[PDB]
Order: structure tokens, then C-alpha cells, then sequence
């Protein structure tokens, strides 16, 4: 039954900020974003360059 | 309607083959060269008609042109290197594109293949005539020795010599068409290649297990159109660095010297990626022969897919033609070593071992090897 | 019609009129010296004269003319056995033979 | 015969990927070229104008230029004349056409040097080689009468003699005259005659490296991230029961 | 699957999607007949075009004299010139009507 | 032209999967990517090797042996 | 003899298909009569050899195959098709045979 | 905190984050050009005619 | 006048271990065929031997004393 059905476990993956199961994944994620998302920019400046 | 990405005459197509393209999740990095090829010949198209605005087909004018190209023009000789370096490129892309193909049976998908194979040929000859228009002294012999290729023809042959060169002899007749030709080819590569991938799409993209990925498929975007950029940034180092940095390390210096009709140099090598062919050719120490040789050491690859004789689509599980494969990749990087050779011994018989060696790795031995592991499967 | 305009067309591949027809050339066999072979400019490719010293005339005459790809006597080929000429071009594919 | 000496490998101060070319030395070489080598050797790639601001300042450039009377025309009459040399003129030919030069030099005949160190194997290694390797010929080599001893040369017979030995000029900077100093100097030359680019072209690979260095990391990570996706995925088959 | 090879064929199934197959008005008339005479003067030009490629000379110097010997000299050189020259007309000559039809005949929709 | 819905018949296969910012992008560099760069590499140095070992002697051979008959035997002149 | 009965298990742990969880049918090559023989599969069989070839593309794209203590056993290799894929092809031969006749 | 406030300014918007980019390059350019330079020609000291020029200049 | 520092380390050089033997089994072939008349060897071989074991030397220093 879908009753009997988890999601796995993903901490050898999580990002250390999301890692406790008791903590508003929220706070940490203007970060996680804003991190991946600054290296893009940097590649698009060293493309445009 | 819904949305104007699958609906537009246009976009329907951008988006029906590099957006919503439906891709096998595993394909490796040996499926990253049929772009870099047609990178490649984007960047030589380009560089190419940047170069061709500062050209002038005629055998008094050809080499000094191209000198004031690069000493005048600015920037002319970055993209006279970036031009020379990408015809390199485009072969080292290739020859990968050709092995990928080879190793995972992507032959099997026929129509793909063989319009590859006309590419390669195509891509073959264009790199040919363009070599003939600095009109150096390797321009002008290869000129020569090439187009006479033709003559083993019976009968007719000389004729089409006399063609190629619009007269009697290599000459400004000759020149002069072949820049047409150079300029030419290119685009009937871009437009067959928009065949190649027509057939391709009709079956979708191959991958490692060779093994039915519908249970798996992804969208061309974003994974692979970021994995070809990564790609393309990778292959774009060594070029450019090659490029920038060693020009001519790829190239015959012989070439400095301007068309002699008189004087055959004592050492001339053809162009690196013509050498494993070049280097067949010569094992036949006889016109028609080594010419036959030569046509079938390429035209072989049309065969390939009537050689497939494993109950399996891919080398991943069959570790007996796995060494058969690499045998071959070596016995080719042999074929090239002989072509820079002399025709001298212990050369000249290494050589014909090689060769003898290369058509039987493909006509005996895998089809061979294949039958034998269909049994120790117990098919 | 199409055969006519195939062929016309085929044919403005061909050499063209202003492709000639020229004639001879003067040589002084005493800038050639024994024992050396000089090359000239001569209806586009190559022309060989070379003065034979008898060190070679002799060879070239003791061979195994049934032995030869294209079979002849090295008599039938020149006049003066101490000079040869011929169209110095490789009937292979072209290359000048050295 | 069927052997030669390949030339050894000399530490030219532009060797380097990220080496310029010692422009001092090839103002240098310059002279050589000018006062030793243009008498039989033409440089038709090459005009006064390119060694401003490489070599030499627009004066100097200038200067150097009108030293030579060079052919114009036709005039009114459609007359040829002489006049004074412009930066725009390239360095003038030793001779009207090789027929000539190989009339003035034993039926050899000198090659332009525009190209040359990319024209042969070896470079400025083989140029210098030669230049300096001059020497009598080994036991039972007989070396043809016109024609000099040079091992390094194929053949070891060249047709032209030593061009250069010690004080055969004096370098207006000061710097002793000797014959390897010499052919450093003009070898250097010959290196950037065959490719002014060459500082360019390095100082390009460069910013390149670095450029490609940044840019493809930046991309590892970019294709890395959409695709952790998939590396992470996980699955199970859960038939019904 | 697909019983004739025609309307299957990755190709042909597009010679015959837009030359064979293709749905026509019955009633189009003789001013539909130039968008086809456009492409086969785009197909003319294109070719005697690379004829004559294969003769010329850009060069300002010798650009004019190329083009003379083309004619002179290259067997049909004359005849090649001759049509691509006036190809050229008749291509605007056919463009145009092209164009009035679609105007009068209101294409432009 | 569109491909995605036909592909294939799949019952009873679910898949868990987390947004590229919730993970890490290269993780377990040592713990676990190194340790099959090995993996990997150990598994087909055996069948590519080989061959390239082969070819490269084959040349080294014939390399010098083209060299070793540039060289002058002494015993032609001991006369 | 039970010569090529050893070299076939030696063979069967050279090809390595079974370290992603294959089975020697799994890796067949698709051709009409695979297709055909796939078709007549029960669904249980069916949806199973679809999870197995489902988690071998994963491991692919992965860099990855199955710890040794999952890999198929050369004696456990169950060759579900191999059956139904001989009758197909025996099914082809009799109707090409009668039609040349 | 850099990461958030860069986000929050810069990345989230996807017109703020393109002029970001053109206003990233521009001063990466400059930055990197000169310090490019400086880097070549401190390892090509008195080499370039940018170093020899004096002598044959004016005063 | 002045010493060009080619020659100066040329000399050098040809103390060197291998020029030395170079040198001297180039000195033997000399020796016999400028005597032996009417012969067919050559001594391009140990000459060349000899400059290229020397000249190496020579190229690994030279510049140092060149401007
Ligand atoms: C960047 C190099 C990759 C580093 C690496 O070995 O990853 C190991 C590791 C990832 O381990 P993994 O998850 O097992 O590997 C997954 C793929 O191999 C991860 O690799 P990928 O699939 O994302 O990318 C493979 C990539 C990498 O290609 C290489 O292997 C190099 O090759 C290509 O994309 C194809 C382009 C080839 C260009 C060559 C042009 C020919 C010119 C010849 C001259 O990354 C690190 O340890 C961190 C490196 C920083
Ligand atoms: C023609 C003249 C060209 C001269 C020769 C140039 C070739 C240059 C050297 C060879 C370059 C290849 C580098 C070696 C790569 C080693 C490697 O990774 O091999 C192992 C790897 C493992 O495969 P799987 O079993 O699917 O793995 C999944 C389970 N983990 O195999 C592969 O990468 C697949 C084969 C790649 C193709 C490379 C072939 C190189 C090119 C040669 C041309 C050959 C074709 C015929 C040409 C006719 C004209
Ligand atoms: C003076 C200095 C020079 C001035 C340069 C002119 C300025 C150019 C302005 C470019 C504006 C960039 C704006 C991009 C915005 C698009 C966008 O939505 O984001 C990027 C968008 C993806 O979305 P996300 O980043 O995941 O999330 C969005 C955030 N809300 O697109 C991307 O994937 C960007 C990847 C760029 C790199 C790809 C190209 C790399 C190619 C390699 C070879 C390069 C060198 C040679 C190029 C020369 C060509 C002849
Ligand atoms: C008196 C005329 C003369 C002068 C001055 C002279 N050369 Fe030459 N040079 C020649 C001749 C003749 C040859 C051709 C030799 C041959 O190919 O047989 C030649 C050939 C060369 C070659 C090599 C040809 C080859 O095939 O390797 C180079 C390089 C060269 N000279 C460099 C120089 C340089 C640099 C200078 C000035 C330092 C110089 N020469 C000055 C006459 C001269
Ligand atoms: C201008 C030349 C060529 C270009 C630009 C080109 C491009 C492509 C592209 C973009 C792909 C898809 C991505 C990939 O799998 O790499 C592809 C696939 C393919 N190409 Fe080419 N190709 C060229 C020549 C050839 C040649 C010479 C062959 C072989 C004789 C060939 C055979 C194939 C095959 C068999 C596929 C299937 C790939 C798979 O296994 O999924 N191609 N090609
Ligand atoms: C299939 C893509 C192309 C390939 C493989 C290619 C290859 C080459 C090669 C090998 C040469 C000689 C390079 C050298 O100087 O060493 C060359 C020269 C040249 N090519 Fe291309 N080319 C390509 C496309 C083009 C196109 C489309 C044009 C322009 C319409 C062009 C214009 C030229 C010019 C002007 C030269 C002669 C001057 C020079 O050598 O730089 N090429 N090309
Ligand atoms: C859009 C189709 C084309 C048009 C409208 C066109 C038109 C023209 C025109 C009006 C001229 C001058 C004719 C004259 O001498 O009076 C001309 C000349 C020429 N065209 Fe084209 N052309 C076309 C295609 C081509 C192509 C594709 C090539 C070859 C790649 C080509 C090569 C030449 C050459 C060599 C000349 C100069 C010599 C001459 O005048 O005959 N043309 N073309
Ligand atoms: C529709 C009408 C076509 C008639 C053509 C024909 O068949 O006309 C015949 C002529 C051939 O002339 P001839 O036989 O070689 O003259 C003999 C002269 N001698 C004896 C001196 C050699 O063709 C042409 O050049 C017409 C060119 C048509 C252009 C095609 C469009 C691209
Ligand atoms: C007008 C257009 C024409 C006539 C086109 C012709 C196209 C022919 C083929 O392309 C399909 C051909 C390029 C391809 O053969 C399969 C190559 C691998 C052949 C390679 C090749 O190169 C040489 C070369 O480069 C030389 O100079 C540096 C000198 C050479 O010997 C002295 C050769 C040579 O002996 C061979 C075999």
C-alpha cells in the first residue's frame, strides 16, 4: 500500500545547511541560491568577456 | 497554443530537436563530439569566409595573399591559425565520432551512419583543396598526387584529371576552382549534416548498454545542452593553446615555400590526418593496387554494419572484441606513424603488416570474434 | 537540349584557348659535364638531360630487359649513350623524380 | 648523404609559451640583416613601417627608409624613375628576379628570408647552426668547387660562405661583434620577420589559460549541479501484491 | 507501419509532402507559375554562378581581364556569362510579377 | 516530432529525486567519486594498455633499427 | 565437454552485464525478433526486465554498478526470453520457407 | 551575509541578474586586463619596446 | 682583438668525456682514409659524431656569455 512507501534517506547528498530534519530548510535557502546562482553570473561575465 | 514553443513553424523545431529532444540519461562523454563537429564546422565556415574576404585565387597572387593576411589584416593571422588549427580539430573530432560509433554499434542505425561516412569523405575532400590554396610548395605536390589519384581509372581517368585541373597540368585553371570548390563543400557538409541528424532523431541517440532507454529519457535541456557547453569549453584548451601558442605545430613547415612546379621536395608528408591512408597506399607497391587500397580503407566503413555479427548492440559486455577494438585504434596510430616515415626499411614491410593487418581486423576478425562470443553466451 | 547543354557545360571545365602549344628548347651539351644530370623549365613540368659517363652507360644497358615493368633497351630509349633525355615527371602520380 | 646532424637546441630568451622576444637583440639582428644578409637576400614581406614601435622609433624607421632609391612611375611622360624610400616600402630585393641572383651567386640561388626560420626544420636552432657550423670537410668528402662545407646544411655542400665573423659590423649599442653573438642577433631577427605576431599571440595565450581555467570550472560546477538530479536519483521496483 | 515507401521514407516522404501529394487550389492560375520559375532561377543562377566562379579573379587588377578570358577563352565561358547576366533579369522580371500577384491577389495575408 | 508519452510501457517504478539546491553539486570526492576513478580506470587498463604498450615498442623497435642501419659497418673499409 | 562449460561462467563474469543487475537476455540487442519475443512476456517478467534495464541506465549515467553482493550469479541467470525469442524465430523460418515455395 | 543579500539584489530578478553580468564584466574586464598585462610584461621585463623605447625616444 | 665566446667554450667543450673519444675515433677514420688511396669510405659519420656531442655542449652554455 502507498502507506508502506518512505522517501530514502539523501544526507550523504543534502547541502550541510539542510541537513537536520528539524530546521526550516528556508533560512539557509537565499544562500544555496544565491551561491549556485553567483556562479553562473560569473560564468555568463567571463563569457561576455 | 499552449505555449508558442511547440506550436511556431520555426520553434517547433528548435525545441523539437535541442529542447524537448528526448535523450538517453547515460550517454557519456564520447557523445559529446557530434556537436564539437558541428561546432567545428561553424568555426571554420566563419573563420573561412573571414579569411576568403582577404584571399586571391591565382598562382602569382595565392601565397602573398595569404601572407598579407597575416601580416596586414588585423587579426588575419589569429584567424588564418584558428582556421588551420580547426581543420585539425575537426579530423581529431571525428576520428572520436567514427570510434564512439564503432565501439557502441551505432552503425546500426544505417542511414545515420552512412551520411556520416559521406561527411567524412566530404569533409575529407574539402580539407583537401583548402590545403591547395596557400599555394605552397605541400599545396602544390599535394595538388599533384591527389587529383592524379584519378588517373588509375581505366580509360576514362586522365580525362577527369584534366578536369580537376582544367588543363594539362596543375596551374592558376586549377587554383582558381578549387577555391570555388573550398568554398563551396562546406555547406553541402552543414546541409548534409542536417540530414545526419534528421535520420538520427527518427531513432533518437544510442547509448553505452546499448539497450532500450525509453524506461529512461531525458530532455536535451538542460542535460545535455550544459554537457556540451562543458564539452566544447574542454576541447576549446588544447586548440586554442595549440593555436595560440605552437601555430605550427601541426603543420609541415615545408609549406613556407611557395608552389615550385619544378621541384619536388625531397621529404613531403601528407597532412597528419591523411597519413594512416597515405601510409596503405604506398604498402601496394603498385598504382591501381595502392590506389584501391587507399578508396577502400575509407569506403570500408559503408560495410561496418553488414559486419555486425554480435547478438549484442555494444562492446560494454564483450571484452574479446573490446581488445580487438583497441588493437585497431593502435594499428592505426601505427599506419600514421609509417606515413611520416620514409619508404625505407624496416618501414616499409612494418607498414604492409599494418595495413594487411587494419582490413583484417575489420573484415575477418570482429565479425569473427562476435559469432564466437554469441556461443559463450550460449546464443 | 539537356544533353547539349550538359555537354557545353562539361566542357568549360576542359583546358581552355589560351592554353597553347609551344615548341623547342636550345641546350649546350657542354654546360651539361659528364657525370651530371640538369633540369629545365619546359612545357610546364620538368626536362632531363643528362651526360652519362660509360660508369653507368654500361648498366644501363646490362640489365634484364625482360625484367622491366615497361620493357625496353636502354639503346631504344636515347640517342648519345652518354646523354638521356627524358620528362623528369613520375608516372605514378606526378611527383619530379630526383 | 643519407645522414645529417640535426642542430642542438639554444635557450632563446622568447623559447617560452609566455617568453617575448628580446627586442633589443632583434634591433640587432636588424643590422645584420641590412648591412650583411640584404645583399643577397631579399625580406619582400617586410617594410620599414614594421619596425616602428617594434624596433625602432618613427624617426629612425623613417630614416632607414629613404637610404634607399626605390622604382616609381611612370611619370607624366610614363617614365619609370628613382626617389627616396617611404616607411611604406618594403625591404628592397637584392635582385630583379632569381634568374639574376642565381647569376651573381655561383647559379645559387639565396632564399627570401621573410619566412625562413619557419621554412626549415630546426628554426633560428638550424639557422644559428648553420651560420656558426661552417667547417673543412670530413676524410674522403670532396666538396664540389663553388660550393662550402656545412655539415648542418643536407647535403653538407651549401652554396653560400661564411656570411659573418667577428667585427664584421659594430652594433651601435656597444655590443662586442662577435660572429655567435652575431648570428643570435640576427637569428632572433628572423624569428620575428617570419611572425611580428609572436608577443601577441603569447601574451593572448595568457589571458587564454587563465580565462579557460575560470570559465571551465565555472562550467564543471554548472553541468555538475542540474545533473546531481539524476546522480542522486534513486529508485525501487514495488510490484503490486 | 507504412504500405507505400513514398509517404514513409524520412525523404521522399517530404518530395512528395510538397511536390506530389501537396493539396492545390484547382483554380490557381498562370501568375502562381513564378514562384517556382523564382526558384529556378535561383537554381541558374547558382549554377552558371560557380561556373563562372571557377575563372574569376577578385582582384582589381586582373578582375576585369578574368572575366574577358572567361568569355575568350572558356569554352562556353561566353554562353555561361550570357545567362548568368540575364538570369539575373530574368529573376526580377519574375520577382516582380511574384510580387504583383501577391499584391493584387491578396497573398500578403 | 514530439517523443515523450509514447516511449514506453513501465509499471511499478518510483523515483525519488531532490532540487539541485537542496544538494551538493560534487560530493563525496573521496568517500566515494576517487574510489571509481579507480574502479573504473583498474577494470580497462588491461584491455587498452596492451595493445598501445605493443605498438609503442613496435615503434621504439623500428625506430632504432631504421637508425642502427644509418650507421657505417667498419668491416666494409677493414680492407 | 564441461570445457566451454567453465569458459562460458568465466566468460559470462568477463562481460560483467550482471555487476548493473542484468541478465544475460536483459543485454540482448533489440532486433524484430527480440521485439516480438518482448511482446508475448508476461507482464510480471515483462516489468521486471523493464526495472532491471530502468536501474542499469541509472547506474550508467551514475559512474556506478551494484555492490558485489548484488551482482546475478552466473548460475542464477535466468533466460527468460531465450525461449519464447526461439519459437518466434522458429515461428519466421517455416512462414519464410513457405513463402519462397 | 553576501550570499543572501547577492541573491536577494542580484540573482533573484532576472533583469537585475543581466545587468549584473554586464556590469560584472565590465569591471572584471578592466581588472582583468591590466593585472593580464602586468603579469606578461613583468615576466618579459626590458625585453619590449615598451622598455627599450627611451633610448632612441626623445628626452 | 676580441674572442668570440663560441671558440673560448668550443674548447672547452672538446675536453669533454664523449667529444674526446668522439674526436679521437674521428681522428682514426681521418688517419686511414687520407692515406689508403683510391679508397670509398668517409668519415662524415664520426665527424658528425663529434659535432653533435660537441656542438650540444657548446649550445648548452654559449648564450650565457652572449648578450
Ligand atoms: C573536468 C574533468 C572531470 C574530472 C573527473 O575525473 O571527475 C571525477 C570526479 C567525478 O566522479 P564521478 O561521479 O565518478 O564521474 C562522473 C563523470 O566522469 C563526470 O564527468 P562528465 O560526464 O560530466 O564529463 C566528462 C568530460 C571529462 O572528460 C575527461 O575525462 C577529461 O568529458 C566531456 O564532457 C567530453 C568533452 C571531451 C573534450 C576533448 C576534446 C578533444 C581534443 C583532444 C586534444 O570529480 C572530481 O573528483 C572533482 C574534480 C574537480
Ligand atoms: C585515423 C587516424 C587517427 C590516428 C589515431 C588517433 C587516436 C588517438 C588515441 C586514442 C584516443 C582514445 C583514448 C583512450 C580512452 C580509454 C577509455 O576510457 O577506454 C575505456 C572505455 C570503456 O567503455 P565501456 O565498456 O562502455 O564503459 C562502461 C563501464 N564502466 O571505452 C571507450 O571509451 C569507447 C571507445 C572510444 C573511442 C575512441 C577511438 C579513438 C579513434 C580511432 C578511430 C577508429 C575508427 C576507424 C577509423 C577509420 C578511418
Ligand atoms: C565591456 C565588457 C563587455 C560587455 C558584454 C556585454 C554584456 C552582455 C549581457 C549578457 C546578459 C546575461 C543575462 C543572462 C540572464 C538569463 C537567465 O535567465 O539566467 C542564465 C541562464 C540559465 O538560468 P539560471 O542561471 O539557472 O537562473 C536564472 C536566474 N533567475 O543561461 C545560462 O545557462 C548561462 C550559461 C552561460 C555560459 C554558456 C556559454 C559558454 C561557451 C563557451 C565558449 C566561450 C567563448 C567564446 C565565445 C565567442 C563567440 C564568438
Ligand atoms: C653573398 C650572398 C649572401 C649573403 C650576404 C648571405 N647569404 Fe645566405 N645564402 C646565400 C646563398 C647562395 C644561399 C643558397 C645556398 C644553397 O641553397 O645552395 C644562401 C642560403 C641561406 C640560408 C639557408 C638555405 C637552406 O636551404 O638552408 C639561410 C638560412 C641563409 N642563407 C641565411 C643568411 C643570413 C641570416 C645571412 C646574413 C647573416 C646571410 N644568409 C647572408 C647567399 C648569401
Ligand atoms: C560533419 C560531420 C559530422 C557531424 C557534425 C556529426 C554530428 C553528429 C551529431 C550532432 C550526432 C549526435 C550526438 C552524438 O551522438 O555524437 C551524431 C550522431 C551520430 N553520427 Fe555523426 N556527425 C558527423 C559525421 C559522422 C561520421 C563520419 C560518422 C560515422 C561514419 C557518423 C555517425 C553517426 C552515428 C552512427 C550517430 C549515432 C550516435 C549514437 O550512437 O547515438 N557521424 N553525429
Ligand atoms: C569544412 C570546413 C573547412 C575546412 C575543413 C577547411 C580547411 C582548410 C584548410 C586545411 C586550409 C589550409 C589551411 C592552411 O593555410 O594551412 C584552408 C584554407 C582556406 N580556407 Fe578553409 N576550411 C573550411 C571552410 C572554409 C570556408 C567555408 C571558407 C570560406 C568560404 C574557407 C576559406 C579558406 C581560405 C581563404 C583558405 C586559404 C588561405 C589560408 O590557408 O588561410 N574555408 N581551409
Ligand atoms: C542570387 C543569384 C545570383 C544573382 C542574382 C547573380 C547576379 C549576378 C550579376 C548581376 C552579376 C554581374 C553580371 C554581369 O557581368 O553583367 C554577376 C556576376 C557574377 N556572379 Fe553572380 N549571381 C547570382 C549567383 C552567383 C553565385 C552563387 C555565384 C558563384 C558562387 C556567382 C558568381 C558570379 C561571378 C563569378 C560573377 C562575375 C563575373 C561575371 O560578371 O560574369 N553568382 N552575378
Ligand atoms: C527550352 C529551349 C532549349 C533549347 C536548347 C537547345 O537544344 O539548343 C541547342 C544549343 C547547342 O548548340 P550546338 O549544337 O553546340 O552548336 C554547334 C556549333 N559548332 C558546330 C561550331 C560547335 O544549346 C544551348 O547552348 C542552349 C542553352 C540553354 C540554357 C539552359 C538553361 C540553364
Ligand atoms: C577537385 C577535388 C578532388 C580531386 C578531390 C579529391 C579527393 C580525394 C580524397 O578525399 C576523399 C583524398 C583527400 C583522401 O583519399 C581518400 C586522402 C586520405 C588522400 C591522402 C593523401 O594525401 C597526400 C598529401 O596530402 C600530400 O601532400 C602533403 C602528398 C601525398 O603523396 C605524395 C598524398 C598522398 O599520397 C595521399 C594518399
Amino acid at each position: 500500500v502507498h502507506n508502506d512507501v518512505t522517501v530514502p534517506d539523501f544526507s550523504a547528498y543534502r547541502r550541510e545547511d539542510v541537513m537536520d530534519a528539524t530546521t526550516s530548510s528556508q533560512t539557509s535557502s537565499e544562500d544555496r541560491k544565491g551561491f549556485s546562482y553567483l556562479v553562473t553570473a560569473t560564468a555568463c561575465v567571463a563569457t561576455a568577456y | 497554443a499552449p505555449n508558442i514553443r511547440k506550436s511556431h513553424p520555426l520553434l517547433k523545431m528548435i525545441n523539437n530537436s535541442l529542447i524537448d529532444l528526448p535523450a538517453p540519461s547515460n550517454i557519456s562523454a564520447w557523445w559529446n563530439f557530434g556537436s564539437l563537429l558541428a561546432v567545428c564546422l561553424m568555426t571554420q565556415i566563419l573563420t573561412g569566409l573571414l579569411l576568403a574576404m582577404h584571399y586571391t585565387a591565382d598562382t602569382s597572387l595565392a601565397f602573398s595573399s595569404v601572407a598579407h593576411t597575416c601580416r596586414n589584416v588585423q587579426y588575419g593571422w589569429l584567424i588564418r591559425n584558428l582556421h588551420a588549427n580547426g581543420a585539425s580539430f575537426f579530423f581529431i573530432c571525428i576520428f572520436l565520432h567514427i570510434g564512439r560509433g564503432l565501439y557502441y554499434g551505432s552503425y546500426l542505425y544505417k542511414e545515420t551512419w552512412n551520411t556520416g561516412v559521406i561527411l567524412l569523405l566530404t569533409l575529407m575532400a574539402t580539407a583537401f583543396v583548402g590545403y591547395v590554396l596557400p599555394w605552397g610548395q605541400m599545396s602544390f605536390w599535394g595538388a599533384t598526387v591527389i587529383t592524379n589519384l584519378f588517373s588509375a581509372i581505366p580509360y576514362i581517368g586522365h580525362t577527369l584529371v584534366e578536369w580537376a585541373w582544367g588543363g594539362f597540368s596543375v596551374d592558376n585553371p586549377t587554383l582558381t576552382r578549387f577555391f570555388a570548390l573550398h568554398f563551396l563543400l562546406p555547406f553541402a557538409i552543414a546541409g548534409i549534416t542536417i540530414i545526419h541528424l534528421t535520420f538520427l532523431h527518427e531513432s533518437g541517440s544510442n547509448n553505452p548498454l546499448g539497450i532500450s532507454s525509453d524506461s529512461d529519457k531525458i530532455p536535451f535541456h538542460p542535460y545535455y545542452s550544459f554537457k556540451d557547453i562543458l564539452g566544447l569549453t574542454l576541447m576549446l584548451t588544447p586548440f586554442l593553446t595549440l593555436a595560440l601558442f605552437s601555430p605550427n605545430l601541426l603543420g609541415d613547415p615545408e609549406n613556407f615555400t611557395p608552389a615550385n612546379p619544378l621541384v619536388t621536395p625531397p621529404h613531403i608528408k601528407p597532412e597528419w590526418y591523411f597519413l594512416f591512408a597515405y601510409a596503405i597506399l604506398r604498402s601496394i607497391p603498385n598504382k591501381l593496387g595502392g590506389v584501391l587500397a587507399l578508396a577502400a580503407s575509407v569506403l570500408i566503413l559503408f560495410l561496418i554494419p553488414f559486419l555486425h555479427k554480435s547478438k549484442q548492440r555494444t562492446m560494454t559486455f564483450r571484452p574479446l572484441s573490446q581488445t580487438l577494438f583497441w588493437l585497431l585504434v593502435a594499428n592505426l596510430l601505427i599506419l600514421t606513424w609509417i606515413g611520416s616515415q620514409p619508404v625505407e626499411h624496416p618501414f616499409i614491410i612494418i607498414g604492409q603488416m599494418a595495413s594487411l593487418s587494419y582490413f583484417t581486423i575489420l573484415l575477418i576478425l570482429f565479425p569473427t570474434i562476435g559469432t564466437l562470443e554469441n556461443k559463450m553466451l550460449n546464443y | 537540349a539537356a544533353k547539349n547543354v550538359v555537354t557545353q557545360f562539361i566542357s568549360s571545365l576542359s583546358a581552355s584557348a589560351d592554353v597553347l602549344a609551344l615548341s623547342k628548347i636550345e641546350i649546350k651539351l657542354s654546360d651539361i659535364p659528364e657525370g651530371k644530370n640538369v633540369a629545365f623549365k619546359w612545357r610546364g613540368k620538368p626536362l632531363f638531360v643528362r651526360h652519362r659517363t660509360q660508369a653507368e652507360i654500361n648498366q644501363e644497358a646490362e640489365v634484364d630487359v625482360s625484367k622491366l615493368r615497361d620493357p625496353q633497351h636502354d639503346l631504344d630509349r636515347v640517342k648519345k649513350p652518354e646523354w638521356v633525355i627524358l620528362v623528369g615527371v613520375c608516372t605514378h602520380l606526378g611527383c619530379v623524380p630526383i | 648523404g643519407e645522414l645529417e646532424l640535426h642542430p642542438p637546441a639554444f635557450p632563446w630568451s622568447h623559447g617560452g609559451p609566455l617568453s617575448a622576444l628580446d627586442h633589443s637583440s632583434v634591433r640587432r639582428g636588424f643590422q645584420v640583416y641590412k648591412q650583411v644578409c640584404s645583399a643577397c637576400h631579399s625580406m619582400d614581406y617586410v617594410a620599414f613601417r614594421n619596425l616602428i614601435g617594434v624596433t625602432h622609433t618613427e624617426a629612425e624607421a623613417k630614416a632607414l627608409a629613404e637610404e634607399v632609391e626605390v622604382q616609381d612611375g611612370p611619370d607624366e611622360n610614363g617614365e619609370l624613375f628613382m626617389r627616396p624610400g617611404k616607411i611604406s616600402d618594403y625591404f628592397p630585393k637584392p635582385y630583379p628576379n632569381p634568374e639574376a641572383a642565381r647569376a651573381a651567386n655561383n647559379g645559387a640561388l639565396p632564399p627570401d628570408l621573410s619566412y625562413i626560420v619557419n621554412a626549415r626544420h630546426g628554426g633560428e636552432d638550424y639557422v644559428f647552426s648553420l651560420l656558426t657550423g661552417y667547417c673543412d670537410p670530413p676524410a674522403g668528402v670532396v666538396v664540389r668547387e663553388g660550393l662550402h662545407y656545412n655539415p648542418y646544411f643536407p647535403g653538407q655542400a651549401i652554396g653560400m660562405a661564411p656570411p659573418i665573423y667577428n667585427e664584421i659590423l659594430e652594433y651601435d649599442d656597444g655590443t662586442p661583434a662577435t660572429m655567435s653573438q652575431i648570428a643570435k642577433d640576427v637569428c632572433t631577427f628572423l624569428r620575428w620577420a617570419a611572425e611580428p605576431e609572436h608577443d601577441q599571440r603569447k601574451r593572448m595565450g595568457l589571458k587564454m589559460l587563465l580565462i579557460s581555467a575560470l570559465l571551465t570550472s565555472l562550467l564543471y560546477y554548472m553541468k555538475r549541479h542540474k545533473w546531481s538530479v539524476l546522480k542522486s536519483r534513486k529508485m525501487a521496483y514495488r510490484p503490486p501484491k | 507501419m507504412a504500405p507505400n515507401i513514398r509517404k514513409s521514407h524520412p525523404l521522399l516522404k517530404m518530395i512528395n509532402n510538397s511536390l506530389i501529394d501537396l493539396p492545390a487550389p484547382s483554380n490557381i492560375s498562370a501568375w502562381w507559375n513564378f514562384g517556382s520559375l523564382l526558384a529556378v532561377c535561383l537554381m541558374t543562377q547558382i549554377l552558371t554562378g560557380l561556373l563562372l566562379a571557377m575563372h574569376y579573379t577578385a582582384d582589381t587588377s586582373l578582375a576585369f581581364s578574368s572575366v574577358a578570358h572567361t568569355c575568350r577563352n572558356v569554352q562556353y565561358g561566353w554562353l555561361i556569362r550570357n545567362l548568368h547576366a540575364n538570369g539575373a533579369s530574368f529573376f526580377f522580371i519574375c520577382i516582380f510579377l511574384h510580387i504583383g500577384r501577391g499584391l493584387y491577389y491578396g497573398s500578403y495575408l | 516530432g514530439i517523443h515523450f508519452g509514447n516511449l514506453a510501457r513501465v509499471r511499478h517504478i518510483i523515483t525519488y529525486s531532490l532540487s539541485p539546491f537542496e544538494q551538493r553539486a560534487i560530493p563525496n570526492i573521496f568517500s566515494d567519486a576517487l574510489p571509481n576513478v579507480w574502479r573504473r580506470f583498474s577494470s580497462q587498463v588491461f584491455k587498452v594498455a596492451p595493445p598501445f604498450l605493443g605498438a609503442y615498442l613496435l615503434y621504439s623497435w623500428g625506430t632504432q633499427e631504421f637508425e642502427r642501419l644509418k650507421r657505417k659497418n667498419p668491416a666494409d673499409y677493414e680492407n | 565437454g564441461r570445457l566451454m562449460d567453465r569458459i562460458r561462467k568465466w566468460y559470462y563474469n568477463a562481460a560483467g552485464f550482471n555487476k548493473y543487475g542484468l541478465m544475460r537476455d536483459d543485454t540482448l540487442y533489440e532486433d524484430d525478433d527480440v521485439k516480438e519475443a518482448l511482446k508475448r512476456l508476461p507482464e510480471d517478467l515483462y516489468n521486471e526486465r523493464m526495472f532491471r534495464i530502468k536501474r542499469a541506465l541509472d547506474l550508467s549515467l551514475k559512474h556506478r554498478i551494484l555492490p558485489k553482493e548484488q551482482w546475478v550469479k552466473y548460475e542464477e541467470d535466468k533466460p527468460y526470453l531465450e525461449p519464447y525469442l526461439k519459437e518466434v524465430i522458429r515461428e519466421r523460418l517455416e512462414r519464410e520457407a513457405w513463402n519462397k515455395k | 551575509a553576501l550570499l543572501r543579500q547577492a541573491y536577494s539584489a542580484l540573482f533573484r530578478r532576472t533583469s537585475t541578474f543581466a545587468l549584473t553580468v554586464v556590469l560584472g564584466a565590465v569591471l572584471f574586464e578592466r581588472a582583468f586586463d591590466q593585472g593580464a598585462d602586468a603579469i606578461f610584461e613583468h615576466l618579459n621585463e626590458g625585453k619590449l619596446w615598451k622598455h627599450i623605447k627611451h633610448k632612441y625616444e626623445a628626452s | 682583438e676580441l674572442v668570440d665566446p663560441l671558440t673560448t667554450i668550443r674548447e672547452h667543450c672538446e675536453q669533454t668525456e664523449k667529444c674526446v673519444k668522439a674526436r679521437e675515433r674521428l681522428e682514426l677514420c681521418d688517419a686511414r682514409v687520407s692515406s689508403r688511396s683510391h679508397t670509398e669510405e668517409q668519415c662524415t659519420e664520426e665527424l658528425f659524431d663529434f659535432l653533435h656531442a660537441r656542438d650540444h655542449c657548446v649550445a648548452h652554455k654559449l648564450f650565457n656569455k652572449l648578450k
